[PDB]
């Protein structure tokens, strides 16, 4: 929901589907197939806005069906490097912690996250920030967080083997949520 | 034809083979360490030279305040036509 | 197969096929030697021609470049069979639509 | 598929979700919901965009208002992309717009910052 | 976890394909595993496939009771995969033998450079950068720089003298080199001959034979002698450096094929199972690789290397062949094995005999017999060959009704079906074994049904010899209880029938698009003209003329 | 006129039917053992898949006959729709 | 636009374009005939053609890549 | 490369040209086996020839005489040949290193010169720990890593050239321009 | 152009085989 | 000529000089003659972009150019003296272990432009040692051309082919003269390192240090 990028397909139309408008037909089976997809670079795709400009239908020999090549721009997720997002943390790891946002949901955070981190897993899932400078503070998270403020660096892009992430995020913490800011 | 000589292997070769004798080390001497840092500064001037174009792909997304670490100062040497093909002609 | 007792087909060979072209009929042609003979789905990419599997190739390593095509079962027999004599055969995949 | 443009045409948090509001509006309504899975992916995508532009304080603002704070963010210098990424959250706390901009401290002062950030506070509703 | 977006294009086909050889580096990257046993079944209870072997279920399976490894289906939603043999020693190769032998005289064996002009080679290039050239047009240009080259003996920019290159054997080169002559003495044969006489204190009988010693090119010398040529002189050696490359003609990775295209056979007479010859010559080239490392720890003469060296060369290259004639008598198999061009030459080939004939079913032949109470494009078919026979069609709206009379009937009686297919779930189920009153019940749109023929479809009647274009028709098909074929006698003239011992053989469109174009193309009432002439061909019989 | 257009009186023969066509898997029948297959990697060139034989090897549908034209479908359609406004992004707001 | 191309239908085309009809039918298409109970569709793809009644463009090529678009409508059927 | 043991062989067999194969035996003070191996090992890396002499106008590799020869020129060509793949994967791995932690070091060394800018005007000792923390063991171990790696990569690609410059100099002298 | 013969140099196809029928009487499949 | 040389200068080229000049320098050494419109079309760079790879080329006297059958011009680029970019420390050095570092400065900046004059390299090595030195800024002309003319003299550097139609015609005398300087404008002379007179000195340096270590290290001296 930052970007929106043009891409081009052939799209078939079923022969029984003669009667409705071929642009709405179009544009539900463009929306039908990106839906929960990332391609291999833009990023994750979200809906389809609209379509630029319509070209012609084309008959093959031997399948009857419609044969269309259009133009449309989609919303893709795909944020630049400096930008701080909120999200609500799952788990907590030996290696960072797990938190992820509505519908994307694999954030992973590294140890860079404070300066006097501490992280131990016992029984359960903890995490401690001890801060000594002229005075003591002790920060304690468990199990379940929310509204974790946070930059996402390392933007990484694997590609899935033939059938196991293909978008992943790293974050370093800024502002934990009581409110206290780190620089 | 054939003698007594079978022979069945079931692991793979290994990728790397495990070499016998290691390789023996260099010389040192002042003029070693000299040299050594004059090609790393020779390459340095090489990179921060006007000879090297560095605006081949300028692949730019997002604009900011720092375009001095964008951008880089380049000037232009004496092309020198005359001692040149004329049919070249710039 | 050949022969009655097995329960096999019979065979076209050029002698009607020249008939079938002099009349200028071509999708009763490749219905009776390609539909009704050997029909099979074969992946190939389009940077370089090669047979991959489950849309994946190997040589490339990419899944961008990647296209399906019907090709009877003897092409394909014929071009993984000439392989082995040293010799690649690269296809290169065309836009038909544009 | 062959892409003419990556990044291009960046636009914001309530462009989509203003387009999201009445995509589905008329969905509904129109559509009886035939396919399971090709429908029930984008029924999930929507649901968790509006949920979660529901949740960020942004969805309060008609696109007038908008362009009268790309009016006054269009004055002083700060940077085409900081308009927008200011505009996404709310800049209410001080602390936040040291981090907004790459290096405020040097560009520029605190009263020029806690003007911009009371015309802010004025704009964006709670 | 996300799903990739992965959408296959219909809208391509291949425009071009070009030739070109691989390299061993892109055989290994292309392979996928590397054989490394030579046992082709393991002794173990039942029969199962060897891991690293040449009978391995990685490449492909060939029957219906083991699954892939590398993609989880069967041998019908399976291509194949290959894999990558190291050779010991570099083989030389059957089809590659005239052009390394015609490059070894092209470029010299001690400087690899070609023997030619500055002047010449630019004149030459000139004619190469042209933009017509003709496949044809190369072949003369090749056999115009070899002379040429071969006329000088002396390059000009070293001054090495080179001699000539040939063959000899079967797979021997001799660069025929150091020549002795009686006019001029030369310091480079002179040298040559004394370095030899101080080899003669031990041995008595290697002098007489020195006159006769001379430069044997082996794989190993010509490998590094292909990887020191310049590639700015390879356009002029009509040689393709995008596709080809000099260097790769020497066998050093040898390529298996996938299992899928070697399938066994067994015979139930006295438990035999008998392999692909293609497997047992890899197998056996394997046994014949480890003895050569196995005699170098342990230690054998010069010659028994060079012996299991030229076999090993030797078996290798009757694998494809396998037709090669001038073997020594003691080498010469006594059995007869086909290799890939004898796959491919013959009358049983895959060029003329399976794409060409490409055989199909859904046909039928029967002795033709008269019957003059039909029309001009009708044709009798017997009830038994029409309860054979099955065409499929789609239900339409108009067509529940008339498909759920027909499932009802059954396949005992003419009209009916006998497969049904379902719209989404690609299966066929029969109508023998299972119930029809309840199928009848359960039909939506868009499901296909395979029915009798029935009368009023586009059927195909022809000959097997035919010589025109008229000697193939289509007809009306008509079902007639007699166990015989019947048609007019007055279409008897196009087909040349004599009506005494004929076999006439009929043939069924499946799709129905392809219905159409055999309607109004090879149509009884449309062909009434032959195209030589211009005359009816079809007016009367003798009977009815009298 | 078709031994007759190109150069001089051609005749129907082996070597005449190379000079006329230039695909070497149709000659691949006429021809022996590996002679012409083993040239072709050597060479090096690419083949046109254009001829009726090369289509029914290949599988793809033959231009001579009912292949030459194309098909076209008629229905309702708008050639350039409109198009949606993009209120943020806008040249004469942003002083570049 | 002047089409120097001869305006009488094909045979070629013809069959191609009843094929195409036929098995468009067969798909459960949008009837424009007003057909009465019979089997065979590809029989009745010809009487839309008799009645000048099938949305199909035929679109012929030039060797140098010229496009010409026909209607069936427009094309003189004669029998 | 391959030892004392095979260099003296070697030495052996390029002072007596043509050496028979049943004669090294005696000559050179060596087990058979592992002779053979040795001589084996150094045909298989093509370092020296092996001419043929038969008693027929055939080959008859069977009853044959073979006799090892050793070519300076042809080894001396083929090691050319070898010390420029040398160099190139040389300056493979130099060039390997650089791209894997190229952000880190340019977010190293613009942390430094912030602070080498400000020492100019005044240094407090509590800045000047704040960036001995700001960066971490690894983030500045790998400079110190990388700094010994390019050194010694930048140190054998002279050794390597100029073994060049000593087996270009022999192969220009036997040509002669005609 | 060398003197070659038709009927050794040309293989034999269906064309040849003269399908005639006379009286003489008396591989894996999966 | 061979495909491990060309990789190797590939990297050199991509190392040294730009990307853009790479492409065009290591296409034409695949091919040994091919007029500039060829080229251009084959490499498919723009005409702006293979012109100044060039000129860049061509300053650094690693392509040649000659004039042939009508008008036209055929390249030649010469590999063989591009692979001794790895050299240049050790010419340097050497440079530097007889003299001092003024003909080492003299020598650094004489191999990164190519043909140069000298009366631009002397007032740049100059400034440079008057911009290194702290108390005394003061760098006497004549002692810096001192060291040029004995390098000179000795032949160490000497001139290129000067200026004597589509294109002048490239010729080379025997007449290595140093004009007459003026120290408080001569162009159409420029000088070049010559590597021919290094590798003779290294040639000698070897087999002095062989001799040396072969028997006794006085007769190293006499040889
Ligand atoms: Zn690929
Ligand atoms: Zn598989
Ligand atoms: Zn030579």
């Amino acid at each position: 929901m930052f970007v929106l990028v043009e891409m081009v397909d052939t799209v078939r139309i079923p022969p029984w589907q003669f009667e409705r408008k071929l642009n709405d037909s179009i544009a539900e089976e463009l929306n039908k197939k990106l839906a929960n997809k990332v391609v291999y670079n833009v990023g994750l795709c979200i809906c389809l806005f609209d379509i630029t400009k319509l070209e012609d239908a084309y008959v093959f020999p031997g399948d009857g069906a419609s044969h269309t090549k259009v133009h449309f721009r989609c919303v893709v997720f795909h944020p630049f490097l400096d930008e701080i997002l909120i999200g609500k943390i799952k788990g907590c790891s030996p290696e960072g912690v797990h938190v992820s946002l509505g519908f994307f949901d694999d954030i992973l955070i590294p140890p860079e996250s404070l300066q006097q981190p501490a992280k131990f897993d016992e029984a359960e899932q903890v995490w401690v920030w001890e801060y000594e400078t002229e005075e003591g503070a002790h920060d304690l998270y468990m199990d379940t967080g929310e509204e974790i403020r946070f930059r996402v660096v390392d933007e990484s892009f694997v590609d899935t083997s033939p059938t196991e992430a293909p978008y992943t995020l790293v974050g370093s913490i800024s502002e934990p949520g009581s409110w206290w800011t780190s620089n | 034809k054939g003698e007594k000589l079978p022979d069945v292997v079931l692991k793979p070769p290994p990728l790397f083979p495990d070499t016998d004798y290691k390789p023996v080390p260099l010389k040192t001497g002042e003029g070693e360490e000299y040299m050594l840092a004059l090609k790393q500064e020779l390459r340095e001037t090489m990179k921060r030279m006007p000879y090297f174009i560095e605006t081949p792909e300028e692949r730019q997304d997002i604009e900011r305040y720092s375009k001095r670490y964008m951008k880089v100062y380049k000037e232009e040497w004496i092309p020198d036509w005359r001692r040149l093909p004329r049919e070249m002609m710039p | 197969t050949e022969g009655r007792s097995r329960d096999g087909g019979l065979r076209l060979g050029e002698m009607e096929r020249d008939c079938l072209i002099g009349y200028g009929a071509s999708m009763l042609l490749l219905e009776r030697l390609m539909i009704s003979s050997d029909a099979f789905e074969v992946d190939v990419c389009g940077q370089c021609g090669l047979l991959g599997y489950s849309g994946w190739c190997h040589y490339c390593k990419s899944s961008c470049h990647v296209s399906s095509l019907r090709i009877p079962y003897a092409c394909k027999l014929l071009f993984q069979e000439l392989q082995s004599m040293n010799i690649i055969p690269r296809l290169k995949l065309s836009k038909y639509n544009e | 598929m062959e892409v003419k443009d990556a990044n291009s045409a960046l636009l914001s948090n309530y462009e989509v979700f203003q387009l999201l509001t009445d995509l589905k509006e008329q969905r509904k309504e129109s559509g009886k919901n035939k396919h399971s899975s090709g429908q029930q992916n984008l029924n999930t995508i929507t649901y968790e965009t509006l949920k979660y532009i529901s949740k960020t304080p942004c969805r309060h603002q008609s696109p007038e208002i908008v362009r009268e704070f790309l009016t006054a963010l269009k004055s002083h210098k700060l940077t085409k992309a900081e308009k927008l990424q200011l505009l996404n959250h709310r800049p209410v706390t001080a602390v936040e717009i040291q981090l907004m901009v790459e290096e405020s401290e040097e560009r520029l002062t605190e009263e020029q910052i806690e003007a911009l950030l009371h015309t802010v506070t004025s704009i964006l509703p709670a | 976890v996300k799903e990739q977006f992965r959408e296959t294009d219909v809208a391509k086909k291949i425009s071009h394909i070009c030739f070109g050889m691989k390299s061993p580096e892109e055989m290994r990257q292309q392979a996928h595993i590397q054989v490394v046993s030579k046992n082709l079944y393991s002794q173990d209870n039942q029969h199962a496939p060897l891991l690293y072997g040449v009978l391995d279920h990685r490449m492909g399976t060939s029957e219906k009771d083991r699954p892939c490894e590398t993609c989880g289906k069967n041998l019908a939603d399976c291509l194949g995969h290959y894999g990558y043999i190291d050779l010991e020693l570099p083989c030389f190769h059957v089809g590659y033998f005239r052009a390394v032998i015609g490059i070894l005289q092209m470029i010299c064996k001690t400087c690899c450079h070609i023997m030619l002009s500055q002047e010449e080679k630019k004149q030459f290039l000139d004619y190469l950068k042209r933009p017509g050239l003709t496949y044809l047009q190369k072949r003369g240009l090749k056999k115009k720089i070899s002379d040429k080259c071969r006329k000088k003996n002396i390059c000009h920019h070293c001054g090495a003298f080179n001699g000539t290159v040939k063959k000899c054997g079967l797979l021997k080169i001799i660069h025929e080199k150091y020549k002795t002559n009686k006019k001029v003495v030369d310091p480079i044969v002179s040298n040559f001959l004394q370095s030899f006489e101080t080899a003669i204190e031990h041995n008595k009988e290697v002098e007489p034979l020195l006159g006769r010693a001379q430069e044997n090119l082996n794989p190993l010398v010509v490998l590094n002698l292909f990887k020191r040529i310049p590639a700015e002189d390879v356009p002029l050696l009509l040689m393709n450096p995008e596709a080809g490359k000099p260097s790769d003609l020497i066998l050093t990775r040898l390529l298996v094929p996938p299992l899928c295209i070697r399938p066994s056979v067994v015979s139930d007479l006295k438990s035999g199972t008998n392999e692909d010859d293609l497997t047992m010559k890899l197998t056996e080239i394997i046994f014949l690789n480890d003895v050569i490392k196995k005699h170098r720890i342990s230690g054998a003469k010069t010659q028994m290397i060079m012996e299991d060296w030229d076999f090993l060369q030797l078996q290798c290259a009757l694998y494809i062949n396998s037709e090669l004639s001038g073997i020594p008598l003691n080498m010469a198999p006594k059995k007869w094995t086909r290799g890939f061009v004898q796959r491919l030459k013959g009358k049983q080939g895959r060029f003329r005999g399976n794409l060409s004939g490409k055989r199909v079913d859904f046909s039928g032949r029967t002795v033709i017999s008269p019957d003059p109470n039909l029309r001009i494009d009708e044709v009798a078919v017997p009830v038994h060959v029409a309860k054979i026979l099955t065409f499929p069609e789609k239900v339409n709206k108009a067509n529940i009704n008339f498909l759920r009379k027909l499932v009802q009937n059954g396949p005992e009686v003419h009209p009916g079906a006998n497969f049904i297919q379902q719209r989404h779930t690609q299966m066929k189920r029969f109508l023998k074994y299972g119930n029809r009153e309840k199928m009848a019940q359960e039909l939506k749109y868009g499901d296909i049904v395979e029915r009798h023929l029935i009368d009023g479809d586009v059927v195909l009647f022809n000959r097997q010899p035919s010589l025109h274009k008229l000697s193939i028709m289509a007809h009306l098909a008509r079902v007639k209880p007699h166990r015989t074929f019947r048609f007019n006698e007055c279409v008897c003239t196009p087909y040349n029938a004599d009506f005494d011992g004929d076999e006439m053989n009929l043939h069924l469109p499946q799709t129905e698009e392809a219905k159409a174009e055999a309607l109004v193309l090879m149509g009884t009432k449309a062909n009434l003209v032959t195209p030589r002439n211009g005359e009816p061909l079809i007016a009367a019989i003798q009977d009815f003329l009298t | 006129d078709l031994m007759t257009y190109k150069g001089e009186v051609l005749g129907i023969t082996r070597f005449g039917l190379a000079k006329m066509k230039e695909s070497v898997l149709m000659l691949a029948s006429f021809e022996k053992t590996a002679d012409h297959l083993f040239d072709a990697a050597y060479f090096g060139q690419k083949d046109s898949v254009c001829g009726v034989s090369e289509c029914i090897i290949m599988g793809i549908p033959m231009n001579i006959g009912t292949g030459l034209f194309k098909l076209l479908h008629k229905a309702d359609r708008d050639p350039n729709p409109p198009k949606r406004p993009l209120i943020f992004d806008t040249n004469e707001f942003h002083i570049p | 636009q002047k089409r120097i191309t001869t305006p009488y239908m094909t045979k070629y085309e013809r069959a191609r374009v009843l094929g195409t009809r036929a098995l468009q039918i067969a798909m459960c298409a949008p009837v424009m005939v007003e057909l009465e109970g019979e089997t065979d569709p590809l029989l009745i793809a010809m009487k839309e053609l008799k009645a000048r009644k099938i949305p199909i463009i035929i679109r012929r090529y030039l060797p140098d890549g010229s496009y010409e678009d026909w209607g069936v409508d427009e094309l003189i059927i004669t029998d | 490369r391959f030892g004392s043991r095979c260099a003296r062989i070697f030495r052996l067999v390029l002072q007596k040209k043509h050496i028979e194969q049943k004669q090294v035996e005696d000559f050179a003070m060596i087990p058979a086996k592992e002779a053979k191996d040795m001589l084996y090992k150094m045909l298989s890396e093509n370092f020296m020839s092996l001419q043929e002499i038969p008693k027929t106008p055939d080959h008859a590799p069977s009853r044959t005489f073979y006799l090892y020869t050793v070519n300076i020129l042809s080894a001396a060509r083929m090691l050319l040949h070898r010390c420029y793949k040398s160099i190139a994967n040389l300056i493979e791995r130099r060039q390997f290193e650089t791209k894997e932690n190229k952000r880190l070091l340019e977010k190293s060394q613009r942390v430094e010169a912030i602070i080498a800018s400000m020492q100019a005007t005044g240094a407090e000792e509590a800045q000047l720990q704040e960036i001995e923390e700001m960066i971490t063991a690894p983030e500045r171990q790998q400079l110190e890593t990388l700094k010994r790696n390019v050194n010694k990569l930048d140190a054998s690609e002279i050794q390597v050239d100029e073994t060049i410059f000593l087996l270009e100099s022999y192969i220009e002298c036997t040509m002669k321009r005609q | 152009q060398e003197e070659y013969d038709e009927e050794e140099q040309e293989e034999e196809n269906d064309y040849i085989n003269s399908y005639f029928e006379d009286g003489d009487d008396f591989e894996a499949t999966y | 000529m061979t495909q491990a040389e060309i990789k190797l200068c590939s990297l050199l080229l991509q190392e040294h000089f730009g990307e853009i000049v790479e492409k065009i320098g290591v296409h034409l050494i695949r091919t040994g003659s091919q007029p500039l419109r060829v080229i251009a079309h084959d490499t498919g760079t723009s005409l702006d972009q293979v012109k100044k790879a060039l000129c860049v080329l061509v300053q650094h006297n690693l392509v040649s150019y000659q004039v042939h059958k009508r008008g036209v011009v055929e390249y030649e680029a010469q590999c063989s003296r591009v692979l001794r970019m790895l050299r240049y420390p050790r010419y340097i050095y050497t440079t530097k272990t007889l003299y001092s570092d003024t003909g080492e400065l003299i020598v650094e900046e004489l191999l990164l432009n190519g043909k140069l004059t000298m009366s631009a390299v002397v007032k740049k090595v100059a400034d440079r040692l008057t911009e290194t030195m702290e108390d005394g800024k003061t760098m006497d002309y004549a002692e810096v051309s001192n060291t040029f003319v004995r390098l000179a003299d000795t032949h160490f550097v000497q001139r290129c082919p000067s200026v004597p139609a589509p294109t002048l015609v490239i010729n080379e005398k025997d007449m290595y003269l140093v004009p007459k300087l003026s120290l408080i404008p001569d162009d159409g002379i420029y000088w070049q390192a010559n590597l021919d007179r290094f590798h003779q000195h290294f040639r000698d340096q070897a087999i002095v240090s062989a001799v040396a270590n072969r028997m006794d290290q006085t007769s190293s001296e006499i040889v």
